[PDB]
RNA sequence: UAAUUGCGAUAACGAACGAGACCUUAACCUACUAAAUAGUGGUGCUAGCAUUUGCUGGUUAUCCACUUCUUAGAGGGACUAUCGGUUUCAAGCCGAUGGAAGUUUGAGGCAAUAACAGGUCUGUGAUGCCCUUAGACGUUCUGGGCCGCACGCGCGCUACACUGACGGAGCCAGCGAGUCUAACCUUGGCCGAGAGGUCUUGGUAAUCUUGUGAAACUCCGUCGUGCUGGGGAUAGAGCAUUGUAAUUAUUGCUCUUCAACGAGGAAUUCCUAGUAAGCGCAAGUCAUCAGCUUGCGUUGAUUACGUCCCUGCCCUUUGUACACACC
């Protein structure tokens, strides 16, 4: 990769893979396409990223929000239910130690796993509540795919968060299971349960 | 006198000022190498600028920045900005402006505000809450 | 199970008396020509792609 | 929701009126008008004013506007 | 640190000052079940008996023992504080005590018993089953008695 | 007061809440405040003395 | 002396306060309108604008 | 090359200081030490037992190194934190300024501070000397 | 300051303030000047403050 | 007090033999096993670490991780 | 449209108050004027490590130069600009590019006509009438009381832990405020485990406290799911501070005591971006006392960018025997 040195030095690993290829704590942007036709420009994968962390102003427009960094879009939600409000430092380092985890299992850049596990638990259909007259049916509809990215990002964090809470296992070894899980989906993971029965209710009114 | 340029950069509050001169090469943050700068999740983040313009364009200039101000956060996105916007601000002035437009157009590509100061800033609170939008409680009767 | 990709092609308002289903027409990418309008759930811009689950059948006012 | 007051549509009315062979359809110019040709008694209501008479402007050259 | 081995020698739950100690635990808080000895006054007493808190309660050589033992009811000898301890200034004698095990609810028996029968406003608070430290006692605290 | 018995907790803990602890605002009168209850009035000479009156606008 | 800045034009204030008050009271029947005090080296000033000064 | 203590990271240019400083022997460790609770704010004492003056020692001398003059005051407001007050709000709270006013004075008996004019401990120019030198030989661990 | 007189109400808050502006300006001249430029550029509700010498 | 802060000879040999095939050893995961609280399970994974066996692909406090031998 | 904000329709035409404009604050100025009460580089004097020049500091004037950073004067800047979609091609809306900034730029200040027996005679030496006026409802002085506890309601603070407590260690803000005829903000040196004490010190303040070295937070360890070291109520014992006075314990420290609470029924509050939430700080009050309040910055999300289902109110049409106006 043709090193360098000026003054005040700079790690080899550090020195060497930024300048050619440009990749995550480490790990590949490349290869790991979306596994689901949509899903694509709603998962972002390119522009790669080194961590997730941003001063990024996806608020201030309705769709800037899924132009969102995915993995980012993962961590966001990790730090949430109040005392860990904030605290995207704490969310960040679960990521990393959660996505180390997965690789450890199953090869797989884990980025792409987690491109996997959020494919595989969006409700393709669901339900509402429509009046009808007071006691009130249930209109199966279409979930878009923004909610379809969103649901799933909500469905695996507090899952984890949820089983995670009172035992031993830290938040990224369950994270890592829930998306182990749900990478290919095996419906013994939290999401994937909610997943399907979702989509069971909405078949269930029609 | 040798060439050099000073720049800043801010995140919230925070300010980093920066100056880069003709020299050996230097990457240095208030007193302290840039290999330190921990939080050190964030670490690649100040080195973000080095590595998305190539670590070669570093061996004609010496780096130095002071964060005032800020917070432990707030002064890691002050500072990468501050380097970014003072290696652009060098090949403005020295190298040739052909150089500078390629500088500006691979960080602005890829970015994250580095040559553009974030406008983001706390709204006053104001009376019936503790937080800006916040109101408090009421329970009528 | 059948999967069926449909392409929004155009928004046509928002339904239900809470008002979060919008009412959207979709040309499935696999044999287009033909046409169906369906109700959504999340939000939706124009050339999305949802995942009919079943392929026909369609609604239109929602209380 | 940005929808200009009266005393903008108004000022930029006469200004149409009376001074139309001068101005033009850039804003730039058009503002620099407005501080010596008229009187204002602020730079915010002279940019929302000559922003206006630049928009009329800029459609009469396609078609005739009410006013 | 280390792995360690041992074989049969550390045994579980061993009683002392009249009451019960569960070993596997470290040692520092297992002492914490007798009562008027703190995570404090454990940890010091500890330090002093020459022992390694990294033990827990359940090696710990019979010797150590008696020596924690020892420095736990006679501290100003030990050389600890006296500012360390419990009953400073006594009532009576005015000697610096620490009273340990069931001798702290004596001594609250003691002095509970020293106000009401000098009939002071603090003992007849306490008669009365109130809060005596002063706090209002309008709205907080109902369930209790 | 110490010897006094029917004192203390476990007393009162003993008795029976009063149904008046739970009662209400109680309010006493809202819906008359509109109607004065002073049986005085005015009259249309001490007002338009006071304050003057339309028909002498003019001078 | 020696009082500081900030409690200085404070005070100024109140004093000013203080002085439009007692003339407000003191000279009701000649049309009181206010005051303005000048500080100047040797003397402090005081103008007593009513619109009746044969009578102050 | 050329080293200072700012070319090392925070915590091995205090571990290693520490672990330096005891194998020295050369203290004035002032033996209220294992009793001591080193803050109000404080719940238990360090669970360095036998140490941990040497890694505030360590502690206070890298930060009067970096700066001008600091004294006692000044490494209680640091060297504190948040004091639980129970069941009402956390209020920060200073440590013990006896702790560090023993840690400066056994360090200038020691010779790596000295009191500085216009107040304060100052670095000593024998502690600039011997604390560049152990920070290199943390870097020059890494060799 | 609560903007009420009294109690009542939705609770209002209402805040004056009053901002100080200073200046210092330094000239070395003679004895003569000095006085010629502090007694005239008298002005009502500014306050000049002239000092002295290097400490 | 549910057993898991002790040695027990058998209980060595059984760590010995039982961590190939583990893709993860963490904290948790020596728990997991039903064995060793966290306290002397830390000690396992720096111990394990003597030779051999884990590999330190994870660094700090909290998470831990290593994969087998090769 | 946020708006009787506009377009348009038009027996109306053309205007005024109010909305807007305006004002204040936060964002942008390597352009303007400057700064030992702000700060940078060069240079001496100088310490440490290295030495090939280097790296990292000390030094209210030993000098020179500068104004990027900080401060605040005068100006500039945005007018939803450019282009394109959408629409009566109207006001407008939406998207993209550029931009410090494009949700009224963000947030506030000001705010017409009118109404209410809303609140306030307990802010006033504003006040009518009534009451009392020396065994006083005047006034002061001693002591108690507003805190009194079977219990109902509401605002809150701390938790139920392992995205955690604890112990080392890294170590980063902003709004403030501070003593004259006086004892305010406190650096530093000692002594003390702490609380504190004590000898001095700068500051009427961008000059000193103070870089307010705040807290969450980051790092390395200990504990390991057990009402556990989560939690800190209750209580005993001692030491200090404010104050003439601390008992019914003003507050602070030390030891011990180690409760309830294993995520909370019916219900119900608040909130759309540097917002919510987590986190402290300063100011108010203040001799002493914040679990409150007014502002402040730190870390920093999820989810809408829609509708009228619920609730609330505004507008039309309509009825009226009401107009002291459905009380
Ligand atoms: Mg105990
Ligand atoms: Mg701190
Ligand atoms: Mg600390
Ligand atoms: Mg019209
Ligand atoms: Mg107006
Ligand atoms: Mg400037
Ligand atoms: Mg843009
Ligand atoms: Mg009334
Ligand atoms: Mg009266
Ligand atoms: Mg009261
Ligand atoms: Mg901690
Ligand atoms: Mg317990
Ligand atoms: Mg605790
Ligand atoms: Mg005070
Ligand atoms: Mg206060
Ligand atoms: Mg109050
Ligand atoms: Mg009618």
């Amino acid at each position: 990769f043709t090193p360098v040195v000026l003054a005040t030095p700079i790690p080899e690993e550090v020195q060497q893979a930024q300048t050619e290829i440009k990749l995550f704590n480490k790990w590949s942007f490349e290869e790991v396409e979306v596994k689901d036709a949509s899903l694509v420009d709603y998962v972002q994968v390119r522009q790669p990223i080194f961590v997730a962390h941003t001063a990024g102003r996806y608020a201030n427009k309705r769709f800037r929000k899924a132009q969102c960094p995915i993995i980012e879009r993962l961590t966001n939600s990790l730090m949430m239910n109040g005392r860990n409000n904030g605290k995207k430092l704490k969310a960040v380092r679960i990521i990393k130690h959660t996505l180390d985890i997965i690789n450890v299992l199953t090869d797989q850049n884990p980025i792409q796993v987690v491109v996997d596990a959020i494919t595989n638990t969006g409700p393709r259909e669901d339900t509402t509540r429509v009046g009808g007259g007071g006691a009130a049916r249930r209109q199966a509809v279409d979930v878009s795919p923004l909610r379809r990215v969103n649901q799933a990002i909500a469905l695996l964090t507090i899952g984890a968060r949820e089983a995670a809470f009172r035992n031993i296992k830290t938040i990224a070894e369950t994270l890592a299971e829930e998306l182990i899980n749900a990478a290919k989906g095996s419906s013994t993971s939290y999401a994937i349960k909610k997943k399907d029965e979702l989509e069971r209710v909405a078949k269930s009114n029609r | 006198a040798v060439p050099s340029v000073q720049t800043f950069g801010k995140k919230k509050s925070a300010t980093a000022v920066a100056h880069v001169k003709a020299g050996k090469g230097l990457i240095k943050v208030n007193g302290s190498p840039i290999t330190l700068v921990e939080p050190e999740i964030l670490r690649f983040k100040v080195y973000e600028p080095l590595l998305l313009v190539g670590l070669d364009k570093f061996s004609n200039i010496d780096i130095r920045v002071r964060v005032t101000g800020g917070g432990h956060v707030s002064q890691v996105y002050a500072i990468r900005q501050a380097i970014a916007k003072g290696l652009v601000a060098y090949h403005q002035k020295y190298v040739d402006e052909q150089s500078k437009n390629e500088l500006k157009k691979a960080f602005t590509s890829y970015d994250r505000t580095l040559l553009i100061a974030d406008s983001r800033r706390p709204e006053p609170k104001k009376f019936g809450g503790k937080g800006a939008r916040s109101r408090f409680q009421k329970s009528y009767r | 199970t059948p999967v069926t990709l449909a392409k929004v092609i155009k928004v046509l308002g928002r339904t239900g008396s809470r008002g979060g289903v919008t009412q959207v027409r979709v040309e499935f990418l696999e044999d287009t020509s033909r046409t169906i309008v369906r109700n959504v759930k999340g939000p939706v811009r124009e050339n999305d792609i949802l995942v009919l689950m079943e392929s026909e059948r369609e609604a239109r006012r929602l209380r | 929701g940005r929808v200009r007051t009266k005393t903008v549509k108004r000022a930029s009315k006469a200004l149409i009126e009376r001074y139309y062979p001068k101005l033009t359809l850039d804003f730039q110019t058009n503002k620099r008008l407005c501080d010596e040709i008229a009187t204002i008694q602020s730079k915010r209501l002279r940019n929302k004013i000559a922003g206006y008479t630049t928009h009329l402007m800029k459609r009469i050259q396609k078609g005739p506007v009410r006013g | 640190s280390l792995v360690v081995q041992e074989q049969g020698s550390f045994q579980h739950i061993l009683r002392l000052l009249n009451t019960n100690v569960d070993g596997n635990i470290k040692i520092v808080y297992a002492l914490t079940t007798i009562k008027g000895v703190g995570r404090r006054y454990s940890n010091l007493v500890c330090k002093k008996a020459d022992v390694d808190l990294h033990k827990r309660a359940g090696e710990l050589t019979q010797e150590e023992l008696e020596r924690i033992v020892q420095i736990m009811q006679n501290p100003t000898h030990y050389k600890i504080p006296a500012w360390f301890l419990n009953r400073q200034n006594d009532i009576t004698d005015g000697k610096d005590y620490h009273t340990l095990a069931n001798n702290v609810e004596s001594k609250l028996r003691d002095d509970l018993e020293r106000l009401k029968k000098i009939r002071a406003h603090r003992g007849i608070r306490h008669f009365w089953g109130l809060r005596v430290r002063g706090q209002h006692t309008k709205t907080t605290g109902r369930r209790r008695a | 007061a110490i010897r006094d018995k029917t004192a203390g907790r476990r007393n009162n803990r003993s008795k029976d809440v009063t149904d008046s602890a739970t009662t209400k605002k109680s309010n006493t009168r809202r819906a008359t405040d509109r109607h004065s209850r002073t049986g005085k009035t005015d009259t249309k000479k001490k007002v338009n003395q006071g304050w003057g009156d339309d028909k002498k606008e003019l001078s | 002396a020696l009082i500081s800045k900030k409690r200085k034009l404070v005070a100024d204030g109140v004093f000013y306060a203080e002085l439009n008050e007692f003339f407000t009271r003191e000279l009701a029947e000649e049309g009181y309108s206010g005051v303005e005090v000048r500080v100047t080296p040797t003397k402090t000033e005081v103008i007593i604008r009513a619109t009746r000064t044969q009578d102050v | 090359p050329g080293v200072s203590v700012r070319d090392v990271a925070a915590q091995d240019f205090i571990n290693a200081y520490a672990s330096f400083l005891q194998r020295q022997g050369k203290l004035e460790v002032p033996g209220y030490v294992d009793i001591v609770k080193t803050s109000s704010g404080n719940e238990m004492p360090p669970q360095d037992a036998e140490g941990w003056f040497y890694k505030r020692a360590a502690s206070v001398a890298r930060h009067i190194y970096m700066r001008k003059q600091v004294g006692v005051g000044k490494l209680n407001k640091l060297y504190g934190g948040a004091k639980s007050r129970g069941v009402r709000p956390y209020k920060h709270i200073d440590a013990s300024g006896s702790i560090n006013r023993k840690v400066l004075q056994a360090l200038e008996k020691i010779g790596i501070v000295e009191i500085s004019p216009k107040g304060g401990r100052r670095i000593s120019e024998n502690g600039q000397r011997d604390l560049d030198r152990i920070a290199a030989q943390t870097l020059e661990e890494d060799e | 300051t609560r903007k009420t007189p009294n109690g009542e109400g939705s609770k209002t808050w209402e805040t004056y303030e009053m901002r100080i502006h200073k200046r210092y300006i330094d000239l070395e001249a003679p004895v003569q000047i000095v006085k010629r430029i502090t007694q005239i550029t008298i002005e009502p509700g500014v306050d000049v403050e002239v000092v002295v010498a290097s400490n | 007090a549910q057993h898991a802060v002790i040695l027990d000879q058998e209980k060595y040999d059984r760590i010995l033999k039982e961590v190939p095939t583990y893709r993860y050893v963490s904290v948790s995961v020596l728990v997991d096993r039903l064995k060793i609280g966290g306290s002397l399970a830390r000690i396992a994974l720096r111990h394990l670490e003597k030779e051999g066996i884990i590999k330190p692909i994870s660094k700090h406090s909290k998470q831990a991780i290593y994969t087998r031998a090769t």
